[PDB]
């Protein structure tokens, strides 16, 4: 909640509209240190649900809870540290 | 029958009738893409 | 970052996907001092 | 405020003071003279209109026939080869060679061709062979397409001979059952293909009768998902395979059975009726429990109405469900006991529910069944019910081989507006012995020849008619198939709310403003007999702005062949025409010399009207070059005309003297008038000269004399017509153009009045205010308006600079009450072939709707108060004579500080009629009276399931 929280809410749409670019879409950088979404026409900006469907975020500590019992079970944690290390930076995120 | 919800495309696991419900829980159960299975058991009921 | 793909595998997450990626027929990044003309060559039969 | 008597002495000082110098400086009465002092150069001809509605009428149905041979050539011989087809499995070796169309083998030769450029054909094209054309989805080197491909290539021969017999023919096509369409002459494809030869509207009338189609849907709980999505645009492309012949409703069941929309029983499944059920068919949910006994009883009840028009002919019930458990044997026993209705079910999604019961209800009632798992084949399962429908048809014979035409529609190789004949192709396969009998009920394909409208316009000349005279044709469901309102673009439906397959089908009581005595005119001419009729219409002009009542005569007879009605559109002072009679060789010398470029400082700048005089003289549509064209085309070719025809030329060279002699005579007396600033003259030869050749670069008028809006207008009126200048800086009109100003030119050459030519000038605007002053007053306003509420001077500077505009833009308060008190009256019209900016949910189709502003009352004189509350405003209205024109005298705006909504007389953008009370009381129509259904040779022995 403290390290990461609502950061999973910036995918790259296309320019000048409301409709996703990639079909599995995916975070871009929170503040131009993670993933940079580098299309022909593209810019990312706030107003994305979340990754799961906001199901999977940090957000709130009910959804926080809920989203580190689902990485201890091992079973789709992989997929929460690459969406950090897609909108957060690279080297925070695979200590956590 | 809750997880017509997609409109683009048709579930595999879920708990239509008996035997998918048993293959369902037993998927769970293995803990093989349970949270998959969550995820839908949750947007059935609205979302996050 | 092998080091945690190998993590990624040992704890089970989708390492037979990881093995069907890593088979013969695949392109490699054009940074690598490989031969003009056969791109899909990288990968190797061993990854089983 | 003056007195009654001041103000019309007020106006008869001005209104004299505007004839008078409108009847000298266009020199109306001089062109009289100059029209009756030889009575030697032209004669006078009869222009009967019986006897030129039954000679088009005549030449229309030969052309017909032409075509007609030409399918019956063609279908003939494709039974006859295909009979003698051995159905070879194996094409490594002996490949087949064809030319596939869009393109840049298991056993496929491809062909490369020359593909010369040619008129009369947008594209380029070869007359070497004949291409093939193969859809996207559907794969070119099978055992069916390959055997498909071989008994298709013997009918290029006789595409050959159609061709050589008629040079003057257009795309000759082949639209096979497997999916492939063979077109000759051979000509390349036209984002990505989804044409498909077997959805075309050509194809489907061919391939069965018209059908009274019912779609059930299955909206109960069990459908809602994906398969729910894959019902609703299962529905919206099976309405895409019905045309106007068709009859068709939606309705749905989910334990109570309902329609889905407004209509309530079987309508023409028009544009406009398929637009509101594919609405409402995307806005359905699913809820509920699923009862067949409701919902097939409602369904056999809607198809026995016989209230309201039908098609009368094939009934079918088209079931969209899922699977279920009920088979609903009682109702299928006590409505259909006979079999008189056909039922098609179709099982929707990825489910796992019992068809059995579907396929059952399938084939007990002479059907076919369905699969639809995904989107993919949506568009190929809901196009194969038109099979099972082609039963009856193959069995009757020779019975079934009638051309049929279709709607107007755009053509898919850019061609323009056409019609399609139509004549399936039969599978006579063993049919010498008659022992097969068991695919020989299905049809190989439908023949198809285009014929487009340019060919059909051809055929009716307009140049020994007036402007205002035209023939229209139309089609026994009311359809213009020909109009000067026809235009080659798709009609659209509402407004177009974003975040051409369809056929061009104009009614003919929406191609002109319609009347009470239209309609009993399409009445008869629908059911085919003969008549005449004067009365008197108001008409539209032809930029949509004014509205001119006069008398008209239209004489229609029936196209025999054919199910068509031609009909003659004529006024009066038109039933005589000057054909010029002239062949005297230093005669037409000075004429031509005429229209030389270089002589324009004397003779004023001069037009042409890019008309077919001579056909190597080709048009330009820019009359820069073309006049040189003409003019250097005339001195370098001998006189005796051995291809194109004198009449033509003949008339434009005559009235090139005619001009002469009043530009030369005449005008160059006058060089420079104080008020004048143009001086221009148009005549139905089609040449118009404007004097100052400083000027000349001014006219924005059409160069063709028969699309000029002024001209119309002018010749209807018997006073002089002053058109508005459009507004909003649409080019140079606001002071460097003028006002325009015309007359027309009447002549009595033995009584018989005639009209060749108007003329008029530009009155310009700076030197007219000055004797309309003779300012700024802050107490009362002085505004003169035409026939049209169109401003054309004010008293108030900045109305003034706001010129040519409707004045209840600029003055809504008193615009509204001289409607209401009958000075103005107004008929507002539905355009369906118009363009606009799409809306809130490029530039897309839409319906605009028109309106047009008339003087209303004969009378002269009007007064009145305006009270727009808490004050008062009195007002005085006089209308000058021998004009069009009415001039009205009020207070200031400010003086009373109110100002209600604006009113707007501009293409407003709408979606009416509204469609739901039109099915009550529908246009009458006739339909087709040959029906195949109900055959009792019929097979239907495979259901839908013995093969799966
Ligand atoms: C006009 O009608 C005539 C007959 O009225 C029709 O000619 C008939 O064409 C069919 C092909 O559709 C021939 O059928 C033969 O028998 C079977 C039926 O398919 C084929 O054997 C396999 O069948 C399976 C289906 O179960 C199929 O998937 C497979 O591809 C087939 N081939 C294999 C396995 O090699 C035969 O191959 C097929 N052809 C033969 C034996 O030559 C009928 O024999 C034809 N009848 C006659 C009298 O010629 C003709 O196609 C119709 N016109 C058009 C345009 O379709
Ligand atoms: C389907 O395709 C087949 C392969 O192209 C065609 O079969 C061949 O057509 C050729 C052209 O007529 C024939 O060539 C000559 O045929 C005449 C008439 O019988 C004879 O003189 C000889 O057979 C032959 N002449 C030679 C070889 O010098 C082929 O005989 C014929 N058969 C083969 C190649 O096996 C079919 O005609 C075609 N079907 C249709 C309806 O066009
Ligand atoms: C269409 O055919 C009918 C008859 O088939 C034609 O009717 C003719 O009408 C005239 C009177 O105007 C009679 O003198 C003729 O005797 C009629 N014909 C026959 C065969 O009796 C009609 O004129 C034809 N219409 C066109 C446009 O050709
Ligand atoms: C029109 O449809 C109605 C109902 O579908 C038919 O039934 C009659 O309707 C009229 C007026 O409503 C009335 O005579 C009776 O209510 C109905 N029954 C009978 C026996 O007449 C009607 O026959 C259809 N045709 C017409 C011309 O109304
Ligand atoms: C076009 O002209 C006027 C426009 O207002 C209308 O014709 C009048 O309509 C009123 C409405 O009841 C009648 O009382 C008048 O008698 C009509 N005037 C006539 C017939 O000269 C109408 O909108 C249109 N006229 C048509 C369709 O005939
Ligand atoms: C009342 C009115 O139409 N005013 C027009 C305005 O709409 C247009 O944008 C402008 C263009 O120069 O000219 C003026
Ligand atoms: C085709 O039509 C023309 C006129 O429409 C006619 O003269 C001719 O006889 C018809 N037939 C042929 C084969 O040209
Ligand atoms: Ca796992
Ligand atoms: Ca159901």
């Amino acid at each position: 909640l403290e390290l990461f929280i609502g950061k999973m809410h910036k995918t790259c749409f296309f320019a000048d509209s409301d409709i996703v670019a990639e079909e599995d879409p995916a975070p871009c950088a929170f503040s131009g240190n993670g993933r940079q979404c580098t299309a022909n026409g593209t810019e990312c900006r706030s107003g994305w649900v979340g990754p799961n469907g906001g199901i999977t975020n940090f957000d709130n500590f009910a959804f926080a809870m809920l989203t580190v019992f689902q990485c201890i079970t091992m079973e789709g944690w992989t997929d929460v540290l690459y969406w950090m290390n897609d909108a957060m930076g690279f080297e925070l995120p695979w200590v956590y | 029958g809750k997880f017509n919800f997609d409109e683009t495309q048709t579930k595999r696991s879920t708990f239509d009738n008996f035997p998918q419900a048993l293959l369902t829980v037993f998927q769970i159960l293995t803990g093989e893409d349970w949270n998959a299975v969550m995820y839908d058991g949750i947007m059935a009921y609205g979302g996050p | 970052q092998a080091v945690l793909l190998l993590f990624r595998c040992a704890t089970g997450e989708a390492w037979q996907e990881i093995m069907l990626a890593c088979l013969p027929g695949k392109l490699c990044d054009p940074e690598s001092d490989y031969n003009p003309g056969e791109e899909y060559t990288c990968g190797s039969n061993f990854a089983i | 405020f003056p007195s009654a008597v001041t103000i019309k002495s007020w106006v008869d000082k001005m209104q004299e003071d505007l004839v008078t110098l409108a009847k000298t400086a266009s020199g109306v009465n001089q062109l009289v003279d100059i029209y009756e002092k030889y009575q030697d150069l032209y004669t006078v001809e009869p222009n009967n209109a019986r006897q030129l509605v039954e000679i088009a009428a005549r030449d229309i149905e030969k052309l017909l026939s032409n075509r007609s041979k030409a399918l019956v050539r063609l279908a003939l011989e494709a039974e006859k080869v295909q009979a003698a087809h051995q159905w070879r499995e194996d094409f490594a070796s002996n490949e087949v060679v064809y030319y596939n169309a869009k393109d840049d083998e298991p056993g496929s030769q491809r062909i490369k061709p020359v593909f010369i450029e040619d008129a009369n054909f947008g594209r380029q094209i070869s007359y070497q062979h004949a291409a093939v054309h193969i859809p996207t989805d559907i794969y070119e080197g099978s055992t069916i397409v390959l055997n498909e491909l071989n008994w298709t290539s013997a009918l290029d021969e006789v595409f050959k001979k159609n061709r050589e017999e008629d040079p003057s023919l257009l795309w000759q096509v082949f639209g096979s059952a497997t999916g492939l369409a063979r077109y000759y002459p051979a000509s390349p494809w036209v984002k990505i293909d989804l044409y498909d030869v077997r959805r075309r509207p050509w194809y489907i009338q061919g391939a069965a009768s018209p059908k009274d189609m019912l779609i059930l849907v299955d909206v109960s709980g069990s459908v809602s998902g994906l398969t729910l999505k894959l019902i609703r645009t299962s529905v919206s492309e099976m309405l895409e395979t019905l045309s106007d012949d068709d009859f068709v409703n939606v309705a749905s069941f989910n334990s109570n059975a309902q329609d889905v929309s407004c209509f309530q029983h079987l309508v023409q499944a028009n544009v406009r009726n398929k637009k509101v059920l594919k609405d409402a068919v995307n806005n359905i949910t699913a809820k509920g429990i699923t009862d067949y006994k409701k919902g097939f009883s409602f369904a056999f009840e809607q198809l026995l109405n016989y209230n309201v028009s039908r098609a009368n002919c094939n009934k079918i019930i088209m079931l969209f469900t899922d699977g279920g458990e009920e088979r609903a044997q009682e109702i299928f026993n006590k409505y259909n006991k006979d079999k008189k209705v056909r039922v098609f079910t179709f099982s929707v999604g990825q489910h796992n529910y019992d068809r059995g019961p579907i396929q059952w209800m399938a084939c007990e009632n002479k059907g076919y069944y369905y699969e639809i798992p995904s989107i993919g084949a949506i568009r190929i399962n809901t196009q194969e019910y038109l099979d099972v429908l082609g039963r009856p048809m193959v069995l009757a014979g020779d019975k079934a081989k009638q051309v049929q035409w279709t709607n107007v529609y755009l053509d898919a190789l850019e061609l323009g507006l056409v019609i399609t004949g139509t004549l399936p192709v039969f599978n006579i396969t063993g049919q010498f012995e008659n022992k097969t009998n068991l695919k020989n009920q299905l049809i190989l394909g439908v023949m198809g020849v285009d014929v487009s409208l340019e060919d059909i316009k051809r055929l009716t000349p307009r140049f020994t008619l007036c402007p205002n005279g035209y023939y229209f044709a139309i089609d026994p469901n009311g359809y213009v198939l020909l109009h000067p309102n026809l235009q080659p673009k798709p009609i659209g439906v509402g407004i177009p709310t974003i975040n051409s397959q369809e056929p061009v089908t104009l009614d003919f009581l929406d191609a002109e403003l319609e009347n009470d005595i239209k309609v009993e005119i399409r009445n008869k001419m629908i059911d085919g007999e003969s008549g005449e009729k004067t009365f008197r219409t108001l008409v539209k002009s032809q930029d949509e702005r004014y509205i001119d009542k006069g008398n008209r005569t239209y004489t229609w007879t029936p196209v025999n062949g054919t199910d068509y009605s031609l009909a003659l559109v004529l006024p009066t002072y038109s039933f005589y025409y000057i054909k010029a009679k002239l062949e005297e060789t230093i005669t037409q010398a000075r004429y031509s010399e005429t229209l030389k470029p270089d002589n324009f400082e004397e003779s004023g700048y001069t037009f042409i009207a890019p008309r077919d005089y001579c056909n190597d003289l080709k048009i330009s549509d820019n009359n820069t070059e073309f006049l040189l064209n003409f003019n250097e085309f005339i001195d370098r070719k001998t006189p005796n005309n051995p291809s194109c025809n004198a009449d033509l030329i003949n008339r434009v060279l005559l009235d090139a003297g005619f001009t002469n002699e009043l530009v030369q005579n005449y005008w160059s007396k006058q060089k420079n008038i104080k008020g004048v600033k143009a001086r221009f003259v148009v005549t139905d030869g089609g040449i118009t000269r404007v004097y100052p050749k400083e000027a000349g670069e001014n006219w924005q008028e059409n160069p063709e004399t028969y699309e000029d809006s002024f001209y119309k207008r002018s010749l209807d009126n018997d006073n002089y017509v002053f058109t508005a200048p459009y507004f909003n800086k649409s080019g140079p009109g606001a002071y460097e153009s003028g006002i325009m100003v015309s007359k027309a030119v009447e002549i009595y050459i033995q009584g018989k009045l005639l009209k060749p030519a108007v003329v008029g000038i530009k009155i310009d605007v700076n030197s007219w205010i000055e004797n309309f002053t003779k300012r700024n007053s802050d107490v009362m306003d002085c505004v003169i308006l035409d026939d049209g509420g169109f401003l054309l001077m004010a008293n108030h500077d900045d109305y003034t600079n706001q010129i040519g505009r409707f004045f209840g833009e600029i003055d809504p308060s008193l615009m509204r009450h001289l409607v209401n008190i009958s000075v103005y009256a107004f008929n507002k019209s539905y355009d369906y072939q118009s363009v606009c900016e799409p809306g809130a949910a490029s530039k897309q189709s839409c319906i605009t709707e028109q309106t047009q502003y008339f003087f209303d009352n004969d009378s002269k004189s009007f007064s009145g108060v305006l009270d727009c509350g808490n004050c008062s405003r009195i007002f005085h209205g006089e209308k000058l004579m021998n004009t069009n024109l009415i001039f009205i005298m009020v207070e200031s705006k400010g003086t009373c500080p109110c100002d209600t909504r604006l009113l707007i007389q501009a293409e407003q953008t709408s979606d009416g009629p509204n469609p739901c009370d039109m099915v009550k009381q529908p246009r009458y129509r006739k339909g087709p009276d040959v029906c195949f259904d109900n055959n009792v040779l019929e097979d239907y022995t495979d259901c839908g399931g013995v093969s799966g």
